[PDB]
């Protein structure tokens, strides 16, 4: 009596194919697919195309099912149920800058700026000009110039000015003040909820600027080492990758 | 009995036909490689029933790019496609950049199918990007002189 | 021109698709769009999903005949193994018939 | 439906008032091909003009009806919030013209999920419409669910 | 099965004899080279049919004008052509000026 | 154009490129010979199976 | 058309195309030999009943 | 089988064309040399399966 036809599940030789959408595992896993009938099937083939609806299918049009990308930032959800995943041309919408931080290294040998009171048109009124390009609720560019003025020993006035806003006034009232310890480490004044300007029907960005990890140099130049933010431009799409642990990312 | 291997013979014959096409289409500019895709038949029987060709696809990597001094040999290196039109007005798409002029001075390929471009209208013309493609006529039309306005 | 001013005479439109693989290749270097290819979205060189272009350089074919020459012999040998399984199917039916 | 991303930094066009023939009288022209009960193709040109920040006068024209009147009224108005989310005027009914003794086609045009792009141009993302030409036959297929189909 | 490859064969032979032309035609005056250009054939089947000549097109960039002590040796260094009629009155166009009296 | 009287135009070929293009023509000719001979011997074993 | 002076008109046959045509002709000759072969042995299994 | 061979065959092809690019861009100002770093293939089998 023929006892039954058994598969063997050792992995075949994985073959380097120069195509991009050709992901194939080499273990005991199984790709999960669905057809239009509504029945869930399991495969191991790596030929993955996408339809005219741009959902990832096999060669027979059976849609790949995957964990979704939900949220902003898009992550997994607490129902744990896979779904046909797509690669849309729906553009990445911009969101307002919320956390921007600039790190600064200022020399302590710098003299006090002479030409007082402060002016944005006077380079000798401040010690250091810096630039951080933030983006608002709609998401256009704002080249926030930040300004560093030594008031006295270890104390630095910090001014903010939206150069992208033609309707904005010059900073004359103090935005914040970095006050350092004796050791050159920042004590207080390293954070500010600062609001940008309003341009062309886009409401202003109101973001947390931070000056953490800044430190007062002893001899050198006023140097910005690291700026970072979470504001950006509307990117439509360029490309996409299947990452090495399974997830799909879109450039 | 026999169905498995006659399916395998048909699969290997289509495979050899595809790769013989690909060898024949070496060094023709804009050709993209052929690839076969196979899948196995099954039924209620636990034994297997051969192989079908699940489909013939192309390989959509970029070819190498050969610098030719001929200026009318525009190529592209990313996902795009030239949008051609024939003499029947049907739209086609291609990547062979070997572009002639015809008699009427609009850009044809070496088959004769005209390109399409967003036209440029005015004095001086700009990109009239109204999503309306038209065959790129590149005439001997005289540069109409204009007046000085700002010296 | 002869007065040494240039005027734009048009811009070469590029086109992308939903998938490249649905393109039904016609009887030239030409492809043609289908239902399976998705309707073509159009644009110019360098905007989003579109192609950075070159001027005089021409795009060669993407075939690597080393991989083609090594694929023809593997298609050739499993063709011959398919011939031999119908051969032994013929031999087992031949000794199935004339057994009496 | 025509889903389209709109450049928020487009200026109000310099040619004022509106014109159907003059390119600088509008921000962007788009084309959707619709179909009537007779089956003739009507090339509806959608014209986008920006009125002030975050809303757009949308005018429509039936360019396949040569006896049609030029629009001087608002077909609709696309209203946007600060986040680029469409607010109101995103779905409007519209009658077309008649030609060759056909019937007038009236359809609901939908601009849902149209975003307002910060920096760029106006680019049509996806249009779809349920009208179609007559078709005789090309193929006919026996799908695996016992359903016979014609294409 | 077979016709694709014999199409590749006579395509490569068309390459080889137009290149053997241009090599044999090297270092004459006023010849402008030839170039074979190809295209793939297809049909209703998604599998192939080989390759044909799209055409033998010539390159029309200028050769390097060589100094020659003979005075009747004109040569355009740009995109013009000469003009020639014969004993049968037909117009012909050239590029070298091997112009004997 | 712009004519010169002493100088006469040489050929258009850069025979390094032609002498390296004949080699590519030779070798894809030979690979096309490889696929006709392999279709020959697959049809050879397609006959002689009995 | 344009008659020439001293050049001869060489042959029409491109011998590669005939060298593959003889291959395909001889192998479907061999296939016809196999169908007369199987007709031979189905006839002798029709004869040798008794 | 043929998989280790084709993997291998390609490795040598890309290495050859990269060092041909390095020979071709010799004495082009500011050019930087290129080396093709390779890495071997493995899977659930103990025997290696290419590069």
């Amino acid at each position: 009596k023929v006892a039954g036809i058994t598969q063997d599940f050792t992995d075949g030789t994985t073959t380097n194919t120069g195509r991009g959408l050709d992901v194939a595992i080499s273990q005991n896993g199984f790709f999960r697919l669905v057809d239009s009938n509504g029945s869930v099937f399991y495969s191991r083939n790596g030929q993955f195309k996408l339809d005219e609806n741009r959902n990832l299918v096999n060669m027979q049009g059976m849609q790949l099912t995957g964990y979704p990308a939900t949220g902003t930032p898009p992550t997994i959800q607490q129902g744990a149920n896979p779904a046909p995943i797509t690669i849309p041309n729906t553009l990445m919408a911009a969101k307002s800058t919320t956390t921007a931080s600039m790190q600064i290294n200022l020399n302590s040998t710098d003299p006090v700026p002479s030409k007082t009171p402060f002016s944005v048109s006077d380079a000798d009124s401040y010690n250091k000009k810096g630039t951080v390009t933030v983006y608002d609720s709609q998401g256009n560019a704002h080249d926030m110039n930040v300004y560093f003025v030594k008031t006295k020993d270890n104390e630095w006035a910090v001014y903010t000015h939206d150069s992208s806003d033609p309707a904005a006034t010059a900073p004359t009232t103090a935005s914040t003040t970095l006050k350092f310890n004796e050791n050159g480490i920042l004590e207080s004044g390293g954070t500010v909820n600062i609001t940008t300007g309003t341009i062309n029907g886009a409401t202003a960005a109101t973001f947390s600027l931070s000056f953490l990890n800044s430190m007062q140099q002893n001899t050198g130049a006023n140097n910005i080492v690291a700026t970072n933010q979470n504001g950006y431009k509307p990117g439509d799409l360029v490309s996409y990758q299947i990452n090495n642990d399974g997830t799909v990312v879109g450039n | 009995s026999f169905s498995q291997a006659v399916s395998g013979l048909n699969a290997a014959a289509t495979n050899l036909d595809v790769i013989g096409n690909n060898i024949a289409n070496s060094a023709t500019y804009g050709f993209k490689s052929g690839t076969a895709s196979f899948a196995d038949m099954f039924a209620g029987s636990k034994v297997g029933l051969g192989v079908k060709v699940a489909g013939i696809t192309q390989d959509f990597t970029d070819g190498t790019t050969t610098n030719t001094g001929r200026g009318l040999d525009v190529a592209i290196s990313q996902n795009g496609f030239f949008r051609l039109v024939d003499s029947n007005g049907s739209v086609f798409y291609s990547r062979n950049g070997q572009f002639k002029l015809d008699e009427n001075r609009n850009l044809v390929n070496m088959q004769g199918m005209q390109l399409t471009g967003y036209p440029a209208t005015g004095t001086p013309p700009t990109i009239q990007q109204g999503a309306n493609p038209a065959p790129i006529t590149i005439p001997n039309t005289l540069m109409a002189a204009k007046s000085t306005t700002t010296a | 021109y002869s007065n040494e001013q240039e005027q734009v005479l048009g811009q070469i439109v590029l086109a992308n698709f939903a998938n490249n693989e649905g393109l039904a290749s016609q009887g030239d270097n030409v492809w043609a769009a289908t239902q399976a290819s998705g309707v073509a979205l159009l644009g110019t060189a360098g905007s989003g999903n579109f192609g950075k272009l070159t001027n005089g350089a021409l795009e060669a074919s993407n075939v690597d005949l080393s991989k083609e020459l090594v694929n023809m012999i593997v298609a050739q040998r499993n063709y011959q193994s398919n011939a031999q399984t119908i051969k032994t199917q013929d031999q087992i039916l031949n000794t199935l018939v004339n057994l009496r």
